[PDB]
């Protein structure tokens, strides 16, 4: 459970990825398309070539939405909403695919962000990443 | 994929006894009440929309049938499961784009229906040998991922 | 989300069940540790044979639980509060194994109830199960 | 496992540059602090009660030490992993008592720290292969269970 300590650590290091949030997102996609190829299942339709326009815009608003999750955290199920609507009714991605974005995204703040990756800052973001990840899916069924 | 003797026997002996067109509908119709997620590879089959109208939905069911019957052929060649899926594989990756977790979820259900199916005599261990099976064919079903 | 139609179907299910509760929690394990062997790892003081008196002792234990869940299910955390604990604090089981004895305990159930293991009772069973999973879960960290 | 040439050439190349004492000590301190159910074996171990204590404690970092020596030495074994962590298998199912789902845990801690400590070097398809290599590890150690 993410505890008031946890959100204190995620709002300092998604503070301090600031203005290269998109960008991250957009690595932890390519990165988890490598490195998990049945994610690639849930974009035929993309050009997943590196630097797309596609996977730059599918990093900028993931990466928003979130920065409002970050901006919200006492408040996750009404601040992701929509994209809870969204995953659940249209998207329908597996479960089990969230924990691998989410592991990703570890990846690419500690190759880019490493003074600030700190042992109890990466415990904080895999349970806000957990978080986030139980609330997309919580209108699945 | 390596099965002690017990396992094959068991698994063979059940199956023998298996209405396989029935055990697909009921499973593959279950998978998209209980995971309904599932049923974002199927919006044409038309109505989906409560237990009911999903287990008995005709296009459910004839998919079901056309499964589990690939399935049944799977069983025949339970030392090889890659070769023998191999093709089906490579058809679910590149053309139905299909998560290999879904084989998952589906062989969970099946072990559920097939437990429903012949109560007691579906016993833990006969139970352990189709885990077995459902995940040796999942794993062959991705084998050709990319 | 735990829908009034769910704690319904779960409350008729378990209902059914009535005193076989402990019989099936002993069956959910020993059909678990037969599928699932790594799930033995956690006990190494027990003997796991077909009937063993451990093994039952086990079963009732987790299917009063499961039977005080239903009975608070509207309230399950607090209900299942003393339990988090422990699994979190001293057991420290791996959550993905209460996915595999949330499995087990279906296909017991689904084994002993032609009747009452419909499509919509065995969602809203699963569905049941995951949210105790996930209460038992959340003091991990 | 299937590893490309150029993805053992790119496991092979990073590896050289690691330090497996200190690396082993990071990773297994992150791995009882980020999934703090991994303490339960390590109530020897004396202080884990803070991310510092963990991290600090000569005990948590000596059995990191050992658990990266033995995958360090794996490597030289990539076309052989379940024979070459057969006996360890065996050790961890038999006296041991530990969930595989502990070695998967470790293999992203580890990919993770990897990241950390090589920053621009862990490029995506670096990445890609120790992925591969870690669940490569973790399903070898998983291999002689019963
Ligand atoms: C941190 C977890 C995630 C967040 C916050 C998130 C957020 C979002 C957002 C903001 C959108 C854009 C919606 C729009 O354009 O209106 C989106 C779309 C989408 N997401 Fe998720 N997502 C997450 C995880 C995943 C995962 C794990 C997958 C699959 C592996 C996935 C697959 C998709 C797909 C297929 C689309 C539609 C893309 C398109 O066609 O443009 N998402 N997501
Ligand atoms: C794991 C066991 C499975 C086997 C052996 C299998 C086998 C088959 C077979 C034999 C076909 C017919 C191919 C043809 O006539 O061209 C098919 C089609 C298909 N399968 Fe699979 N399948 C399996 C699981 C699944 C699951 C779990 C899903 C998704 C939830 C899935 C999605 C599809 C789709 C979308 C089609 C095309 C259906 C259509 O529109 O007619 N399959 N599969
Ligand atoms: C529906 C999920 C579960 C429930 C409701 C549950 C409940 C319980 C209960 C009521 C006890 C007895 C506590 C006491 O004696 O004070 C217990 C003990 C225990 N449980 Fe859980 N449990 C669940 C899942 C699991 C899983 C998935 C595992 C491992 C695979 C597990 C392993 C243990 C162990 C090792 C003990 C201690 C047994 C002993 O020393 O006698 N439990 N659990
Ligand atoms: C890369 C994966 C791993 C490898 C290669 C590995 C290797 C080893 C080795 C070489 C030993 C010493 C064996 C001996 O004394 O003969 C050992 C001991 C041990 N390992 Fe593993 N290990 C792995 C992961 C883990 C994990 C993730 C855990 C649990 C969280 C674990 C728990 C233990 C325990 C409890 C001991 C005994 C320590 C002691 O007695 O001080 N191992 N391991
Ligand atoms: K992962
Ligand atoms: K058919
Ligand atoms: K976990
Ligand atoms: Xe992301
Ligand atoms: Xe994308
Ligand atoms: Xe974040
Ligand atoms: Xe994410
Ligand atoms: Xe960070
Ligand atoms: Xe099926
Ligand atoms: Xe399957
Ligand atoms: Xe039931
Ligand atoms: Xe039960
Ligand atoms: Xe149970
Ligand atoms: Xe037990
Ligand atoms: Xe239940
Ligand atoms: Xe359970
Ligand atoms: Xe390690
Ligand atoms: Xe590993």
């Amino acid at each position: 459970m993410l505890s008031p300590a946890d959100k204190t650590n995620v709002k300092a290091a998604w503070g301090k990825v600031g203005a290269h949030a998109g960008e991250y997102g957009a690595e932890a996609y390519e990165r988890m398309f490598l490195s998990f190829p049945t994610t690639k299942t849930y974009f035929p339709h993309f050009d997943l070539s590196h630097g797309s326009a596609q996977v730059k815009g599918q990093g900028k608003k993931v990466a928003d939405a979130l920065t409002n999750a970050v901006a919200h955290v006492d408040d996750m199920p009404n601040a992701l909403s929509a994209l809870s609507d969204l995953h659940a009714h249209k998207l329908r991605v597996d479960p089990v695919n969230f924990k691998l974005l989410s592991h990703c995204l570890l990846v690419t703040l500690a190759a880019h962000l490493p003074a600030e990756f700190t042992p109890a800052v990466h415990a904080s973001l895999d349970k806000f990443l957990a978080s986030v990840s139980t609330v997309l899916t919580s209108k699945y069924r | 994929m390596h099965l002690t003797p017990e396992e094959k026997s068991a698994v063979t002996a059940l199956w023998g006894k298996v209405n396989v067109d029935e055990v697909g509908g009921e499973a593959y119709g279950r998978l998209l009440v209980v995971y309904p997620w599932t049923q974002r590879f199927f919006e044409s089959f038309g109505d989906l929309s409560t237990p009911d109208a999903v287990m008995g939905n005709p296009k459910v069911k004839a998919q079901g049938k056309k499964v589990l019957g690939a399935f049944s052929d799977g069983l025949a060649h339970l030392d090889n499961l890659k070769g023998t899926f191999a093709t089906l594989s490579e058809l679910h990756c590149d053309k139905l784009h299909v998560d290999p977790e879904n084989f998952r979820l589906l062989g969970n259900v099946l072990v559920c229906v097939l437990a429903h199916h012949f109560g007691k005599e579906f016993t833990p261990p006969v139970q352990a040998a189709y885990q077995k099976v459902v995940a040796g064919v999942a794993n062959a079903l991705a084998h050709k991922y990319h």
